[PDB]
């Protein structure tokens, strides 16, 4: 029985840390994916952006030079604020997501324990039984050997 | 206890949404103002699914009703239905539709969505249970595609366990409502594929064919072409609101149907449909419901199922009955025909029973079905989408709203994917 | 002599990016052959 | 036996104070000549707390009108319960306010300030107790903001240990009704930081925004948006007059919710506020007014809790309620949105319980809250004043009177450094 112990040992070793390579491999990948870009469903500009530069088409187009200057320059600025924002909504996204996924990881391997601790509470159990028993007969025959004994030492 | 969001968006879910909410609220007897003139107790069991109590006697639908134009949401106020909503469930706003993917969906989309979501919020958050949401659109229009979309990602990103059904209906592949079609129905496959846990397919050609062909019907209206959807929709949440001898709801229905994450795309069929007058010498049985079911031609989707394989299909009976007489029809469906079903999966049909039929019907059957015969809808689309893309010109309406080309190119590969990816387990 | 329970491992923001705003429709003619 | 002295300065607290009586009256029974016409002995209880009684069952309110100019005051006392009020506590002077705050501290307050607080001594010392004072005064105005500040001093110096709760109005963002505010309010600041007990602020945009978004009023008047004010004023101090489950006086508001002594600036709102025609749709039940209270829209100032986080809050409850149901209610809201609390301080909502609601009504709450988003209405002012600053504006007008460039050089340094307080506690 104490063999036994040890194909559990091996058994249980090698499935444990294949599972912690594993559970590595997925974070290794997406923690330092790019994250120095915005892709482009993340460029869209505001309505409001819209009309300015539509605007300011037509003040280029009917040679209104002088006042296209000025939406230019309003259209830069607005341009800066709405960039800035975009950046940090998707850098927020983009911390929760890695923070969203590791969190899964490691509730798996809290389930992956209690598949492991039951099973060598059964076979503990079936350890003890039969241990347990080949004593109880071997010591009373012994103690019944010592009982035909008594009768003369 | 399993409430039911509903959402309604466009032109053409408001028209569904006000012809279903007609069907449920005299299944269970209740008045258009909002009183409940029923004639059994049963209808009262369980209520709570679709509609809230408002102190008074009154019942109000978990409804919420979403337009980019006012247009269409004055034609439910002034309609006979027009006070059973509560007020603040209508939201719109004040653009031109447009009839363009890319413009509802960052354009206008934008400003609706935040206030779209807290509306959302308030009939979420306010029952003890909550299974699922359920949305109707167009996908060839501009707001049901585009904002459309855009919602049902958002409501995946907050309640990513909840069963996101949506009923869609496709562009028409002879003659159409809309030219911009091709591009409208590739861009928004894309975002369904990924979000949605179940997406069942409409096409208005077999509505025409099926009415003309069985309800006998010379002149069909919107009005009669909807309440064939309409059925479907009752059908399918008719487990959850009455009892029965077996019962299965939708996340049975997703279990069994949906071998893998990205085959979900179905097509249904509704039985029995039989002409105004020839109901009379009809003897309508069991075995009379399932030759109408898997009939090709009461397949609400124009896509021919003997061109491809069944993977799965599902079968709803409604009515007092014998479950022998209707698991002996499992059997012969499936063995007398068996070069439509995949050998490496045994027992493809589901099968259920419910106890409370619609009105006027003493029995009826409804069928949903997944099968590579999709392939034929998605090949029609992108052909067209081929064809128009070849001149990049009508793209400009979609770039002066921001679109990049290279979103047309990624759309479009995902959807090719998927076409393979049936194309490879019908072997 | 008995089991024994393996302890296994547990796996537990600059706004610096390069993209920029999409390309626009300009009203400039791009025909300097007929133009100029 | 927890007298309270109130004090009305300006345009806006006698408004305010004026239609504040007809409130409480209209709640203890008071017929507006003064005598006692009610129906329950409750309301004989404890109307010591506001009241006097002259020989003859006539009751007289503790309650002084401050002014610089008669203008106002005359046309209160032409109101319906002007007559009320005794006419000797009708203190003004005689000279224009000039809507400057100088003017209104140094020139001529110092004239008033003599006879002022001796009618402030003669209510302050007729009672057997006396718990704090009341203030009701504006901060954009040069009458309420700068004499009123004034007399907190001297209350202060003379009065120690009683609570001096201040209520105020602050400037709006979008439209303000005065060009010289920035100078006006950045100077009260100084001295209701270090000189008040407790200080409420409301913003005129948000009454406007509330009135048009629920109540649904089409032509929102001053009598209405006082009258909100007045119910937030009645309701914090229900807990002295009318018997309770849970008592919650000033004293254990302001131990409470103010950590340390400088922070304690703070937001309202009320609930429930009804529309006109939502109400057949709403169920009054205790979780409806908890949505309502700490719903961003409710809040009577104009700075968004989402932006921030939340120190402390509190809820007063009003009529006879489970006491089970309230408290259940604290910890749900608390750990649902636990993003906008605090971690180091456990337990962040404060409740309490009274028996007797306002007419009307048979259930209503109160709500006072402490967050980081004050941090949104200092930079606001403290922005306009610089720009201001940084070329002489209209400093000229207040360096005539007397006041030193070296006060408003105290003054912005003192707010600035109540912006960085709000910043390093919400790490
Ligand atoms: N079956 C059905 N289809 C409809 C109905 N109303 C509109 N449609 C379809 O919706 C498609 C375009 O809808 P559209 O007006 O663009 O709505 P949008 O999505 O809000 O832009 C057309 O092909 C119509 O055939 C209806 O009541 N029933
Ligand atoms: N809520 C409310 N605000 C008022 C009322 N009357 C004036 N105000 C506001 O009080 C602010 C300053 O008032 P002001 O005339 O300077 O009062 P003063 O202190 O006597 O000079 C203005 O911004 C007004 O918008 C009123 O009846 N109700």
């Amino acid at each position: 029985w104490n063999q036994k112990v040890t194909d559990f040992n091996r058994t249980q070793s090698s499935s444990a840390r294949r599972l912690e390579r594993t559970q590595l491999t997925r974070l290794q990948d997406n923690d330092s994916r790019p994250i120095d870009e915005l892709p482009s469903s993340y460029l869209k500009p505001s309505p409001a952006l819209l009309d300015l530069r539509e605007r300011e088409r037509h003040l280029v187009l009917t040679k209104r030079y002088d006042e296209a200057t000025a939406l230019h320059k309003e259209g830069n600025k607005m341009e800066k604020i709405e960039e800035l924002e975009k950046k940090r909504i998707f850098l927020q996204t983009q911390k929760r997501q890695r923070q969203q996924l590791l969190a899964a990881q490691d509730r798996d391997v809290a389930g992956f324990k209690e598949r492991w601790m039951r099973s060598a509470d059964k076979l503990n159990q079936t350890m003890d039984a039969e241990v347990a028993q080949q004593q109880k007969i071997v010591d009373n025959i012994r103690k019944k050997l010592e009982d035909a004994k008594k009768e003369a030492l | 206890v399993r409430e039911i969001v509903h959402i309604q968006a466009g032109q053409c879910g408001n028209q569904i949404g006000a012809k279903f909410w007609e069907v449920i609220s005299d299944e269970h007897g209740i008045d258009p103002t909002g009183s409940y003139h029923g004639d059994s107790d049963l209808q009262l069991e369980r209520i709570n699914v679709y509609y809230n109590e408002a102190t008074g006697g009154k019942y109000v639908p978990r409804a919420i009703l979403v337009d980019l134009e006012p247009g269409t949401m004055d034609s439910v106020r002034a309609g006979q239905f027009g006070q059973l909503f509560r007020p603040d469930n209508f939201v719109f706003g004040q653009s031109g539709a447009g009839n363009n993917w890319a413009k509802g969906y960052y354009t206008e989309g934008q400003e609706l969505c935040e206030s779209i979501l807290d509306v959302i919020r308030k009939e979420a958050e306010s029952c003890d249970c909550l299974q699922g949401f359920q949305l109707v659109h167009s996908l060839g229009g501009g707001t049901g595609a585009g904002l459309g979309t855009l919602l049902l990602n958002k409501l995946r990103e907050e309640y990513p366990d909840r069963i996101l059904s949506t009923y869609s209906i496709v562009p028409s592949p002879k003659v159409s409502d809309t030219v911009v079609e091709p591009y409208n129905c590739t861009l928004s496959v894309h975002q369904l594929v990924e979000s949605a846990d179940e997406v069942f397919c409409i096409d208005n050609e077999a509505l025409y064919d099926i009415c003309f062909r069985t309800l006998k019907l010379t002149t069909p209206t919107y009005g009669d072409l909807n309440h064939l959807v309409s059925m479907v929709m009752s059908g399918t949440t008719c487990a959850l609101r009455f009892p029965g001898q077996l019962n299965s709801d939708l996340r049975k229905l997703a279990v069994n149907l949906v071998p893998f994450p990205r085959l979900h795309f179905f097509i249904v069929g509704f039985a029995p449909l039989t002409s105004r007058g020839s109901q009379q010498y009809r003897a309508l049985t069991v075995p009379e419901l399932t030759s109408q079911l898997f009939d090709n031609k009461n397949m609400m989707a124009a896509c021919d199922p003997r061109r491809g394989v069944y993977l799965t299909a599902s079968a709803h009976f409604r009515g007092r009955m014998s479950s022998k007489e209707v698991d002996e029809q499992m059997l012969n469906i499936q063995a007398r025909n068996t070069s439509y079903f995949v050998e490496w999966i045994p027992s493809n049909v589901k099968s259920a029973i419910c106890d409370i039929p619609p009105r006027g019907l003493k029995m009826a059957a409804t069928f949903i079905g997944n099968t590579t015969a999709f392939r034929e809808l998605f090949t029609r689309v992108d052909s067209q989408f081929q064809k128009m893309y070849a001149r990049r010109a009508f793209i400009h309406w979609y770039v002066n709203e921001g679109l990049e080309t290279v979103e047309f190119d990624e759309a479009r590969s995902n959807m090719t994917d998927l076409i393979q990816e049936y194309e490879m387990y019908e072997t | 002599l008995r089991p024994r329970v393996e302890v296994p491992m547990s796996t537990s923001n600059p706004n610096t990016v390069r993209g920029t705003f999409p390309k626009p429709n300009r009203p400039a003619a791009q025909n300097p052959t007929a133009e100029y």
